[PDB]
Parts: structure tokens; C-alpha cells; sequence
């Protein structure tokens, strides 16, 4: 019947697109995942570095009282 | 009519198994860094406690020295159905996956400014024992 | 290495020193040390399972701690403490948080006031039931997120705000609560899809309005046919506004049985439709 | 056609996902931003302690 | 209680003028209950009330129809009273009404189905007072037409005013 | 807890030592007690909610800082006072970032500096709405987040500029930019997917052009007709080419009606759409 081809048709156009829109999100959180995950490299890179510098500081302080 | 409208479907089933099947591998890098990412942050908690744990330690000594169409068309209908359904459980995941590092780098900040005030004070109480 | 061995010991190390114990020097140094102390047998509570112990342990120690001048790491060790009263069955699990931020607060630390004042704000409903004082954490704490420029987080708190508003009769101060965070949402290209569902809530949420609050809302949002996401909000909405302004019961409790299909609808949205389906069979047969 | 109608409402369920999903990244992005800059001026007020625990140690040790 | 001073105003809105009730205020009375107004040792009326936070406090709200029966005019001063019906003696069983066009252009001669009349006579005007030789307006169908009771019967003795109720007969 | 009387100590406290009161060192010692005494006091500004005074108070402690030799906390107090004049009734805002960017950049923080560089143009253009100076700045930052190997971020402000420059009329300067942000995007094969939006516009923007130069960015695009994402750039693209090339405003705004159905059109194309579509009725007029 007409009546469902066609139902089917309009419904199918409005059952992608609807992914279509969905697809989007994917596509930009991909690239925020991407972007953030920059400023994790930066993170673990002065953490650790952060713990160098601290480390020199106790270790000289201890042994400028003994 | 029929034959525009059913065929024009089947060519717009085919975009959404695409699209779908395309993001699904871009959803699994995203599981993939969510992963790594999740490491490196295991590796930045190590740092909060061992900083906070050291600078004890300063203070103390510092502040003492202070003191057939229609068939296969269907067919894609099951496969976009059965990888939709799918599309939700990574989106589950990777929603676990963020909750959990939220809450770590939490405590991260936290202790962080902790630990910050702290080493400017050293610096401080450091400027004032020269001498 | 017991519990309550510690717990002793730190109450013999906590006290001001005088007499022939204060000898020459003294303070700070004792007082850091119980803190320590009682730590370390909140730590072998939680263990244990006792928790109540555990928690009450954490608030020997940060108490104890102020009484040294240590605020930050203190109000900290508050935390420790309300999450173990949260997690346990004592109560105190309020008090501990709200002694925590009056902390976080004084010391310029707002990023994690706000942090906590949620966290307050969810413990006030989920728990002891009270919307009215939750509202006012949740709102309180997205004007510091708001300062902070974490327009997102402020966004988190709005929502939760105007959500529980519109369940506690106060409909407009939702919709206002709504146009704002859906304003203040379209800078951002991220966020355009999710700026619906705001909509959508300010065009239901009816403080019993005459006029058209909500045919006017709809208006004020863009929508066109090849619009998929839009199919679930002003779609929808314009044909509840003509079953309302016909005293159509029957269109409304229809329309919200079809879009019950493609969208199912949350408990609030629920709560809401019945509200607006009560505001139309109480106008009809009467 | 029942086949259909069955697959988009499901597509609209990862749709609803998703949603959540990017309220996930903007917590992330508070987070990591501030964070990562408070942390980065760690660093700063760090290396100048070392610096002037070097002080304390060429008149102490 | 015994009577208290009012003032007769109108319909606040043509929403609760085909209700055919007298419209008052919440400070007053409550939706539901009957009042008697009086306007002479000898005139008195029975109305229904229905409360609408727009009816000024110490007044009540008559229709046009209403009016134009009960002698009511814009700006009088009437005594209204609590009137509790006996649903034993007063209870309408068979009514017969005068049904008429309200409007003449739009009076056509067509078929009108009087089981969805007396179907929807009940579900609009129950729980209601209806008095012998009273005028109202009849929304059937978006449709206008006027109402003349003749005669009224309790669930056969003749009642001055009656309360209709779920199983009334209405002709 | 009194703010005027912090206001106050702060002054009596701030100035170079001298006499009985310098006595054998100081300096540094002081001015800095003071910052921390404006910042207290900014703090229970913002606590009463006064915001304006919150932010001058962050300025002075700020510039007392920089009277001490410190230029790293310090911009980072400017940034505090932008974050309150922003969410204040002032404007100063833009002011405060523009000092915290000269420290920033100064001291070699560059990484920061751009952190904040696109949010001062983002202010220059959702406040200020001064577009000519929020260009200069998306793009200035985005040399340096270019320079800090992250490309993504780089893309980010190139996106902005290029996307508002057209807006501004630059045409030729935006396809060249979405030229360049489109080569350096295939790299990435976690970007390729969103690469034709920019063909799309690089292809849209005319400055009066008259040949085929769009034809030219649509024939270097690769589409892959089984590669359906590309519907919603190219395909549309030739038809409006044709459409341009043969002076009818019909094909045109219809092929934009109909695109407008599988593809909803954002604000950006709209505008620029319809100044294509007067560049055909004037030419059809001449």
C-alpha cells in the first residue's frame, strides 16, 4: 500500500537524519576527547615533575637542619 | 511512487549503517584513550599523596629551624537495530569511564591547592631563616 | 596498632599543655600529632566496618586539627568525615559538609564550595527530603560556578534547580530558571542540541498562565521539518497547547500516549503532564 | 513497518546517550583546565623553594 | 449561615456562564454548595456556586439568563443563604424542559438526537438546583439554545425547586 | 571580617619600610601580606555579593603584587578580578585579562596566554561585540596553540576566526583560512570526517567572485558517493555553483530550501546564503 512505502519513506528519512544529528555528537566529543586529551599530556608531564622539584625541596631542607 | 520511495530508503539505510559503523570506531578510540587517559591520572593520584605526604615533612624541619528489495533492505533494518542497540553499550561504558576519572581528578584539585599553599608557605618560612 | 589504643593515646596528647607537662615549649606540636592519631584509627574503622567510629574518629581529628590553625587540610578531614557518615548509619552526615564548607567558604575556596554545596544539595533531598532548603544550595552554588566561568557546571546546578522548583508548584521561577540557562546556551555550538529539552520544560512548566507564556515559547524557538531532534520537543508542544486551549483532555492524553512511543517520557515530565491534564479535566466537567 | 518504527525509537535512545555523554566532557573540561594551570603553577612556587632550600644548605651543611 | 449582605455582579468570564451557576469568591463560599437569594418576603431564588479567584469579595456573580429571571440587576443589594437540599423528598426524577433556539440566525430545522441532549443535560447540570419556570442556555454542540423548565418530579408529587441528580430523566 | 578595615591594614601596610619600622631587612615580606589582605577582602565582597568592589579589590591586590617582584601568581589575580567584573555590573573585565595576557606572554607562558586570549576575543565579541579586535585576537592565539604542537586547539580559534571574518565581508581572507585549517585536518583521520564543512564554506564564501573558484575547492574535494556524510556539502555546493553561474535566484533558493531539509542550515550559512542570493538578483537587474 501507498499509504506504508510511503509512512516508511518519511519515517526512514526521520529514522537517519535522526542518526544523522547523533553522528554529530560523535564527530565533536571525538574531537573534544582528542582536545582534552592534550591537556592530560600536560598533566602526567608536570605531576611527576612536580614531584622532582618537591623532592629536591625536602631532601635539601632535611639536610639543612642536620 | 512505490519505487522512488523504497529505493531512496535503501540508499538512506545504507547511510545509517555507515554512519553509525564509521562513529562506532571512533566511539572505541574514545574507550581506547578513556583507557590511557584513565592511566595517566592513576599515575597523577600517586603525585597528590606524595606531595602532601613530603611537604609534612619539610614544614616540620623547616618550622624547627625557625622554632527481494524489500528482504535485504530489511535485513539492514536488523543490523541497524542490533548496532544501535550496541551504540548504547559503549555510551554506557565510556560514561562509567568519565564519572570515575571525574571523581578522581576531584581529588586531585582538592589536594592539589592543599599542597600548593603549602609549598608557598616553605617558601615563604624560607626566606626568613637566611641569615 | 588497635583502634582504640590510638583513640587513648591521642586524648593524652590532646590537651594544652601546662604545669610540668608544658616544661618549656609546647602548642602545635602536640595537637598535630593526636590529629595524626585519630586518623590512623579512623582509617582502621572504616576497615573493621565500623564507620560510626570511623566517622566520629575523622571529626576527633579535624576538630582537633582547627584547634591548631590548619583550616585547609582540616575542613578536608571534614569531608572524610561526612562521606564516611553518608556511607554509615549514623546521622551527622549534614553537619560535617556544612562545616566543611563554612571552611571552604571563609578561605576564598569557592570552586570547591560549590563542589560540596551539591553534594549538600543532593544529600538534603535524596536523604532527609528537603527540597525546599536543597533548592537553595543548588541555586546558591551555581552563582559561585557561574563565577568561576564553569558556565557547564552552572548549568548542572540551574537544571537541578528549576527540575525540583516546577515539582514544588514554583513553575515560573522554573521557566525563568530555563530561559536563562537556554540563553546562556547558544554561545556554545555544542550545546544548540541540547537547548530543546529546555524549552520543552519552560513550555510546560504553567503557573496556572491564561495567555499564551507557552505559545509564545514555542514560537521563540526555530524549528523546521528537517529537524529529527526537534520532533521531540515544540513538535509535540503545539499540539498540547491546542488541547489545552480546547478543554481536549482526550488530544492531550492522546498525544501524550503517540509521543510516549518515540521518546519515553522521566518520572518529572510524567509528575508535569499530569499536572497540566489535571489543570484541563478540573476545567472541563465543571 | 513495525521493524521500522522499531529501530527509531532505539536510534533516539543512543540520541538521549549521548546527550549525557557531552555533559560528560564539559566536567572534564572544568576539571582539566583550571586544574591544569593551578598545577602547572605548582611548578613556579616549587622550583623557587628548591632554590632557596639551596641557600639554607650552603650555610647549614 | 442565616444571611449575609451581597452584591450582584457579572459573569466573570462566558466560560462559567454556560454552567449556569452563580459565581462567588473563595473567601466566601466553596464550589459546591446552594444558596438561596432573596429579594423580597416572597421571591426566593435557589442558585448553585462556584468559586473563581476574580469574584470580589462580598458580591456574587448572576449571567444575562439569570438575571433576566431572578429580577437581578447590575449593582443591587440581595441576601444570600446556605441551603442544604433533602435529598429524600427534592430529589428530580422527571423534568420536563422547554428546549428552544437561542439564536434565530442559526436556527435550522435539522435532526437534533435528544439521548446525547438528556446525556449531556446531566453531565453539565448535576449536582445542580432547578426551579419550576426557570430560564437558561443550553450549550449542545457549541450550539445556543434556551431552556424553560414546566414541570419538575421527584423520584408522583410536583417540587417547587429540585436537585438533579446521576439517574435523573430528563424530557 | 571587616572588608573596609582589610582595605584599610592593607594600606597601612603597603610602603617601602623605612626608619624604626624597616629596621635590619623587609621589603617583600610586607606587600605581600597586603595582597593576601585585598584578597580577603574581594573574597567577602563577593560574598555579599558586590561583586564590583570584589574585582577593584583583586586589582589592587594585583598590582601590589607586581610591586613585589612575583608575575605569575599576580596575572592569575588578574584573572580572578576578570572572572568578577565579568559576572559583575562593571565592564572592566576585558581591561583585567589584557593585564594578565601581557604577564603571561611576557614571562613566556604561552600556553596560558592563548588559554586566555580566545576567551578575551570571546569577550570582545559576546560583550563588547567588537569583532574587528576579537578576529585579531582568535587569530593571535592561534598561532601560539599552533606553536604548542596542539593542532587541534589551533583549529579551534581558526575555526572562529575564519567563521566570523566572513561575517565582517573578509570572504577571500576565510577560504583561505579553511583552505589551510582543511589540508592540515586530513592528518588527522580521526578529522577527515568533519573536513568537508570546510570545503562547504571555503566553496561558499565569495568575495564577488565570478569564476570557479568554489567550483575549484569543490573539485579538489574528494566525495565518495558511498561515503554519505559527504551529502551535506558538495553535492549542494555544484547545484548552487550552476545555480550562481546561470543567474537564477529560483534554483538557488530552492536548492537552499531543499538542502535546508536533509541538512539544517545554522545561522553562519543562512546569512551567507542569502548574500549569494542577492549577488544573483543584482546580476539578473543589470
Amino acid at each position: 500500500a501507498l499509504s506504508e512505502i510511503e509512512t516508511r519513506h518519511s519515517e526512514i528519512i526521520k529514522l537517519e537524519n535522526s542518526i544523522r544529528e547523533l553522528h554529530d555528537m560523535f564527530m565533536d566529543m571525538a574531537m573534544l576527547v582528542e582536545s582534552q586529551g592534550e591537556m592530560i599530556d600536560r598533566i602526567e608531564y608536570n605531576v611527576e615533575h612536580a614531584v622532582d622539584y618537591v623532592e629536591r625541596a625536602v631532601s635539601d631542607t632535611k639536610k639543612a637542619v642536620k | 511512487r512505490a519505487d522512488q520511495l523504497a529505493d531512496e530508503s535503501l540508499e538512506s539505510t545504507r547511510r545509517m549503517l555507515q554512519l553509525v559503523e564509521e562513529s562506532k570506531d571512533a566511539g572505541i578510540r574514545t574507550l581506547v584513550m578513556l583507557d590511557e587517559q584513565g592511566e595517566q591520572l592513576d599515575r597523577v593520584e600517586e603525585g597528590m599523596n606524595h606531595i602532601n605526604q613530603d611537604m609534612k615533612e619539610a614544614e616540620k624541619n623547616l618550622k624547627d629551624l625557625g622554632k527481494a528489495r524489500e528482504n535485504e533492505m530489511d535485513e539492514n533494518l536488523e543490523q541497524v537495530s542490533g548496532i544501535i542497540g550496541n551504540l548504547r553499550h559503549m555510551a554506557l561504558d565510556m560514561g562509567n569511564e568519565i564519572d570515575t576519572q571525574n571523581r578522581q581528578i576531584d581529588r586531585i584539585m582538592e589536594k592539589a591547592d592543599s599542597n600548593k599553599t603549602r609549598i608557598d608557605e616553605a617558601n615563604q618560612r624560607a626566606t626568613k631563616m637566611l641569615g | 596498632a588497635e583502634a582504640m589504643a590510638l583513640l587513648a593515646e591521642a586524648e593524652r596528647k590532646v590537651k594544652n599543655s601546662q604545669s610540668f607537662f608544658s616544661g618549656l615549649f609546647g602548642g602545635s606540636s602536640k595537637i598535630e600529632e593526636a590529629c595524626e592519631i585519630y586518623a590512623r584509627a579512623a582509617n582502621m574503622f572504616k576497615m573493621a566496618k565500623n564507620w560510626s567510629a570511623a566517622g566520629n574518629a575523622f571529626c576527633q581529628a579535624a576538630q582537633l586539627h582547627l584547634q591548631l590553625q590548619s583550616k585547609h587540610d582540616a575542613a578536608t578531614c571534614f569531608v572524610d568525615a561526612g562521606n564516611a557518615f553518608k556511607k554509615a548509619d549514623p546521622q551527622e552526615a549534614i553537619n560535617c559538609l556544612m562545616r566543611a564548607i563554612e571552611i571552604y567558604t571563609d578561605m576564598g575556596r569557592f570552586t570547591i564550595a560549590a563542589k560540596h554545596h551539591i553534594s549538600i544539595a543532593e544529600i538534603y533531598e535524596t536523604e532527609l527530603v528537603d527540597v525546599e532548603k536543597a533548592i537553595a544550595h543548588y541555586e546558591q552554588s551555581a552563582d559561585y560556578y557561574k563565577g568561576e566561568e564553569s558556565n557547564s557546571s552552572a548549568n548542572k546546578c540551574l537544571l537541578k534547580v528549576a527540575g525540583y522548583a516546577a515539582q514544588l508548584e514554583q513553575y515560573q521561577k522554573a521557566i525563568d530558571i530555563y530561559e536563562q540557562v537556554g540563553t546562556s546556551a547558544m554561545d556554545s555550538p555544542l550545546l544548540k542540541y541540547s537547548a530543546k529539552d529546555y524549552f520543552f520544560k519552560a513550555a510546560l512548566c504553567h503557573f496556572c498562565i491564561d495567555m499564551l507564556n507557552a505559545k509564545l515559547a514555542v514560537q521563540k524557538y526555530e524549528e523546521l521539518f528537517p529537524a529529527f531532534s526537534d520532533s521531540r520537543e515544540c513538535k509535540l508542544m503545539k499540539k498540547l497547547l491546542e488541547a489545552h486551549e480546547e478543554q481536549n483532555v482526550d488530544s492531550y492524553t492522546e498525544s501524550v500516549k503517540e509521543y510516549d512511543s518515540i521518546s519515553r517520557l522521566d518520572q518529572w515530565l510524567t509528575t508535569m503532564l499530569l499536572r497540566i491534564k489535571k489543570t484541563i479535566q478540573g476545567d472541563e466537567e465543571d | 513497518n513495525r521493524r521500522l518504527q522499531q529501530t527509531q525509537a532505539q536510534v533516539d535512545e543512543v540520541v538521549d546517550i549521548m546527550r549525557v555523554n557531552v555533559d560528560k566532557v564539559l566536567e572534564r573540561d572544568q576539571k582539566l583546565s583550571e586544574l591544569d594551570d593551578r598545577a602547572d603553577a605548582l611548578q613556579a612556587g616549587a622550583s623557587q623553594f628548591e632554590t632557596s632550600a639551596a641557600k639554607l644548605k650552603r650555610k647549614y651543611w | 449561615m442565616a444571611g449575609r449582605s451581597m452584591q450582584a455582579a457579572r459573569c466573570p468570564t462566558d466560560e462559567l456562564s454556560l454552567s449556569n451557576c452563580a459565581v462567588v469568591s473563595e473567601k466566601d463560599y466553596q464550589s459546591g454548595q446552594h444558596v438561596i437569594v432573596r429579594t423580597s418576603p416572597n421571591h426566593k431564588y435557589i442558585f448553585t456556586l462556584r468559586t473563581h479567584p476574580s469574584v470580589v469579595p462580598g458580591s456574587v456573580a448572576f449571567s444575562l439568563p439569570q438575571r433576566k429571571w431572578a429580577g437581578l440587576s447590575i449593582g443591587q443589594e440581595i441576601e444570600v443563604a446556605l441551603y442544604s437540599f433533602d435529598k429524600a423528598k427534592q430529589c428530580i426524577g422527571t423534568m420536563t424542559i422547554e428546549i428552544d433556539f437561542l439564536q434565530k440566525k442559526n436556527i435550522d430545522s435539522n435532526p437534533y438526537d435528544t439521548d446525547k441532549m438528556a446525556a449531556e443535560f446531566i453531565q453539565q447540570f448535576n449536582n445542580q438546583a432547578f426551579s419550576v419556570g426557570q430560564q437558561l442556555v443550553f450549550s449542545f454542540n457549541d450550539k445556543l439554545f434556551g431552556l424553560l423548565v414546566k414541570d419538575i418530579e421527584a423520584m408522583r408529587q410536583k417540587i417547587e425547586v429540585g436537585l438533579v441528580v446521576g439517574n435523573s430523566q430528563v424530557a
